[PDB]
């Protein structure tokens, strides 16, 4: 009575969406993660800063 | 900001198991035969009880 | 500076796949069986196909 089906059901469900989403914004994250820490620098709070 | 860290947090993940879809494949199909042979079994052995 | 990177890239991928352990315990243990079964079986046919 092991009925791990539906739990593998479900890992396949979160794997796919994941596969789906690298699919979706694979290029936007590559693009993003060399350069993300200007996020936490806005222009005009720079000159707050 | 925060919001691309837990991005880029999350995506490593997402990749990391992304690959594994396949090989989850093959074992849900192997395992959901497993379960069709213990349901028909199960359903033998009942049909025999009587 | 590059190898922290890396580390920190590991880091997502080490821990999800450390957690992957136990699952695959069981499933080496339910496979050690199928292997052992499938030794009985030939040795069986061996015999009395002599």
């Amino acid at each position: 009575l092991i009925d791990r089906v539906e739990e593998v059901r479900e890992e396949m469900d979160e794997a796919q969406e994941a596969a789906r989403f690298l699919q979706q914004h694979g290029s936007a994250l590559t693009k993003l993660e060399p350069m993300v820490a200007v996020l936490q620098s806005d222009p005009q709070q720079h000159e707050q800063l | 900001w925060q919001s691309a860290r837990e991005l880029l947090r999350d995506w490593p993940s997402q990749r990391h198991l992304a690959d594994r879809v396949q090989p989850l494949r093959m074992r849900l199909s192997e395992l959901e035969q497993r379960l069709n042979n213990q349901q028909n079994a199960e359903r033998l052995l009942s049909e025999f009880c009587k």
